[PDB]
């Protein structure tokens, strides 16, 4: 928890949730790598049960949700791929927000099974359809609706 | 199966039904929310009357025209027989 | 007018949502149209053009809602005697007020306390009922709660609506703390009636020994159990 | 055709429905060895759900094979 | 039961209070001071939004009760580029 109150973040963005979903982290050979296996669902649920910021955005504007849908095995381990996004949708996971390069989660998953637990996952809100809309039609927002608002925005 | 707004002057009832429902139905809803006797008010497509041995989604009420997202303005008239007055919506941005 | 950010005052305001809200925790009776109104002064206050005093009505809140418990534990003091009934009967226009707060303050909850190390008003009026009437006022209000009892253990029945919703009103206290939400009742009342119960009952069958044999013995006991 | 269909735990489901069936009644089945009812389990063909009837023989009319059925509820 | 709905200029709205206390701000509307003895009207002042944005924030009701936690297609909902940004003003007001 201390950890986190440190807002770590790597030359990526990657944050510690960033990094705990992604496959692509290197782990050490050298007995290490016979146990610790990436991406781990419970030190992502142990960081979820520690208030990490689930809606963090990355350099590329990617957050854990944009990150843990491109994982490319869906079959061998596909607890390690499910159990996690349940666990990242469990403090605020916003799941209809849009990365920099403008691609929404559900976009980027390249997998039928990553997608459809995503839906499962998901629930409509009437502020995320009416965001996209705003943002899609470009509609002059700026010193005309809330701030948060205009985070939402940039959110989608 | 059908999901339209019941649209009288002032007052916007959105109600769902289905196609074998009858128009006798809809008037006992409109009866219990805004208190008028069934021969009070007279139901409207648009501008064209309709009458109640008829069901609702033999007048052109259709599912894929009437679904939820776009519901269909259904026009009341309440006696006291009154014209459809319908007033329009706040002007939008 | 509208859901656009505005620059407001919020002095007259803040006083006029003092005078709702003053009656809202008193169990009052306020207008629904001023009930529903707040909502919108609520929201735009929340993002009041141009800066969000969202902290400053916080603040605010939490000045308003302890000067109100200090009010009412200083008056819960003077029934020196009968705290337990003037604590059940204020507890009582407080916790239904307190959730009514929290329903009123939604958009708070929602925008500022959770997207800001914050408590929620709902949590934050419990928190207040505790830290400050509570707490402080508590050796009074266990010590008369276990004589209550023992006189109700022995030959009484007193108040139980009273002591049935001041012992609640100590788990509804901390329904907020999602890690053990018993804990606060689990030591403020459990362990001293714990000890209390074993002492009673254990001078209860010391006199219970030679009072009856061995054969009244398992009847006075199943029936001091059943009790 | 028996089903040797993986769950959360990697447990089995016993569908025992030949690829002509279709995964509405199939489901039914294997969920029926396992325990969740047959309306609430969104079965997942390693990389599709079945849907309406969804007749096994679109799944590649697989034999058994690990179809890792996704548990989530109000499905009904 | 049914809601009411007080809208800025006159148009009244009753939708059913299922489909209401999908919004969080109606449903803490709805649980204000008051058993509401009545019990069929139970009106809301919307003072500061328009009417237009109110029947489609009914429509977005109506919407996400026909629609909610289904496998269909989820049919994209229509918004008019001119409401958009008072919608998501009430979105922002009206939770969820």
């Amino acid at each position: 928890y201390n950890l986190i109150h440190l807002d770590p973040r790597t030359r990526e963005g990657f944050t510690l949730l960033h990094l705990a979903v992604n496959s692509n982290t290197p782990v050490d050979d050298f007995h290490t790598n016979d146990v610790c296996s990436f991406p781990n669902a419970l030190v992502t649920k142990l960081l979820l049960d520690c208030g990490a910021e689930v809606n963090a955005v990355d350099n590329e504007g990617n957050s854990a949700l944009h990150i843990i849908v491109q994982y490319n095995r869906p079959i061998s381990d596909f607890l390690t791929l499910h159990s996690i996004i349940i666990s990242l949708v469990e403090a605020g996971a916003h799941t209809d927000m849009t990365n920099k390069q403008n691609k929404t989660p559900l976009d980027k998953s390249t997998t039928g099974v990553s997608e459809i637990l995503l839906k499962t996952q998901m629930k409509m809100s009437l502020k995320c359809l009416a965001a996209r809309a705003v943002r899609a039609n470009d509609i002059n927002y700026q010193d005309q609706i809330p701030r948060t608002l205009e985070e939402f925005v940039g959110f989608h | 199966d059908v999901f339209l707004m019941i649209r009288r002057h002032k007052t916007t009832i959105f109600t769902d039904a289905k196609e074998s429902s009858t128009v006798f139905e809809l008037k006992r809803i409109v009866e219990g929310i805004l208190k008028r006797p069934p021969d009070e008010q007279r139901l409207y497509k648009d501008d064209q009357l309709l009458d109640d041995g008829k069901t609702l989604g033999e007048c052109g009420f259709t599912s894929q025209t009437a679904r939820p997202q776009a519901p269909a303005t259904v026009g009341l008239a309440f006696r006291a027989f009154e014209a459809l007055c319908i007033e329009p919506f706040s002007s939008p941005p | 007018t509208s859901l656009k950010p505005r620059v407001v005052d919020f002095d007259e305001t803040w006083n006029k949502l003092l005078t709702t809200i003053k009656a809202v925790v008193m169990l009052e009776y306020v207008e629904r149209a001023t009930w529903n109104d707040r909502f919108s002064d609520i929201y735009a206050l929340c993002v009041a053009y141009p800066e969000p005093l969202g902290e400053r009505l916080y603040t605010e809140t939490k000045i308003f809602l302890e000067n109100h418990v200090r009010h009412l534990h200083k008056r819960v003091l003077e029934s020196e005697e009968q705290v337990l009934v003037m604590y059940h009967r204020y507890w009582e226009e407080y916790s239904k007020g307190a959730d009514y707060m929290d329903c009123l303050y939604r958009y708070l909850n929602t925008q500022f306390i959770k997207k800001n190390p914050l408590m929620e008003i709902g949590e934050l009026a419990l928190d207040m009922w505790r830290k400050l009437m509570v707490e402080p006022l508590q050796a009074i209000l266990i010590r008369m709660l276990l004589r209550e009892i023992k006189n109700d253990r022995g030959g009484e029945d007193p108040n139980q609506k009273v002591i049935h919703g001041v012992i609640n009103s100590f788990v509804h206290v901390e329904q907020y703390k999602k890690k053990f939400p018993l804990k606060f009742y689990q030591e403020i009342f459990e362990s001293p009636f714990l000890t209390e119960t074993g002492e009673y009952y254990k001078q209860e069958a010391s006199n219970l020994l030679q009072e009856s044999n061995c054969s009244q013995y398992m009847e006075k006991v199943l029936g001091r159990l059943k009790d | 055709m028996l089903i040797k269909v993986k769950t959360l735990t990697g447990k089995e489901i016993e569908i025992d429905i030949e690829p002509t069936d279709k995964v509405e009644r199939i489901k039914e089945r294997v969920e029926e060895k396992e325990g969740i009812p047959p309306q609430q389990q969104r079965l997942i063909y390693s990389g599709k759900q079945m849907n309406d009837e969804k007749t096994a023989a679109d799944y590649k009319i697989l034999g058994g094979s690990v179809l890792h059925l996704v548990l989530a509820l109000r499905g009904g | 039961m049914y809601v009411k709905l007080i809208s800025s200029d006159g148009h009244e709205f009753i939708v059913k209070r299922e489909h209401a206390l999908t919004s969080g701000t109606i449903k803490a509307m709805l649980s204000g001071p008051g058993q509401f003895a009545e019990n069929e009207t139970n009106e809301v002042n919307f003072r500061e939004i328009p009417s237009h944005v109110l029947s489609k924030v009914c429509m977005y009701f109506t919407y996400k009760v026909r629609y909610t936690n289904s496998s269909t297609e989820i049919p994209e909902f229509p918004i008019a580029p001119e409401i958009a940004l008072e919608l998501l003003m009430a979105a922002n007001f009206l939770d969820c």
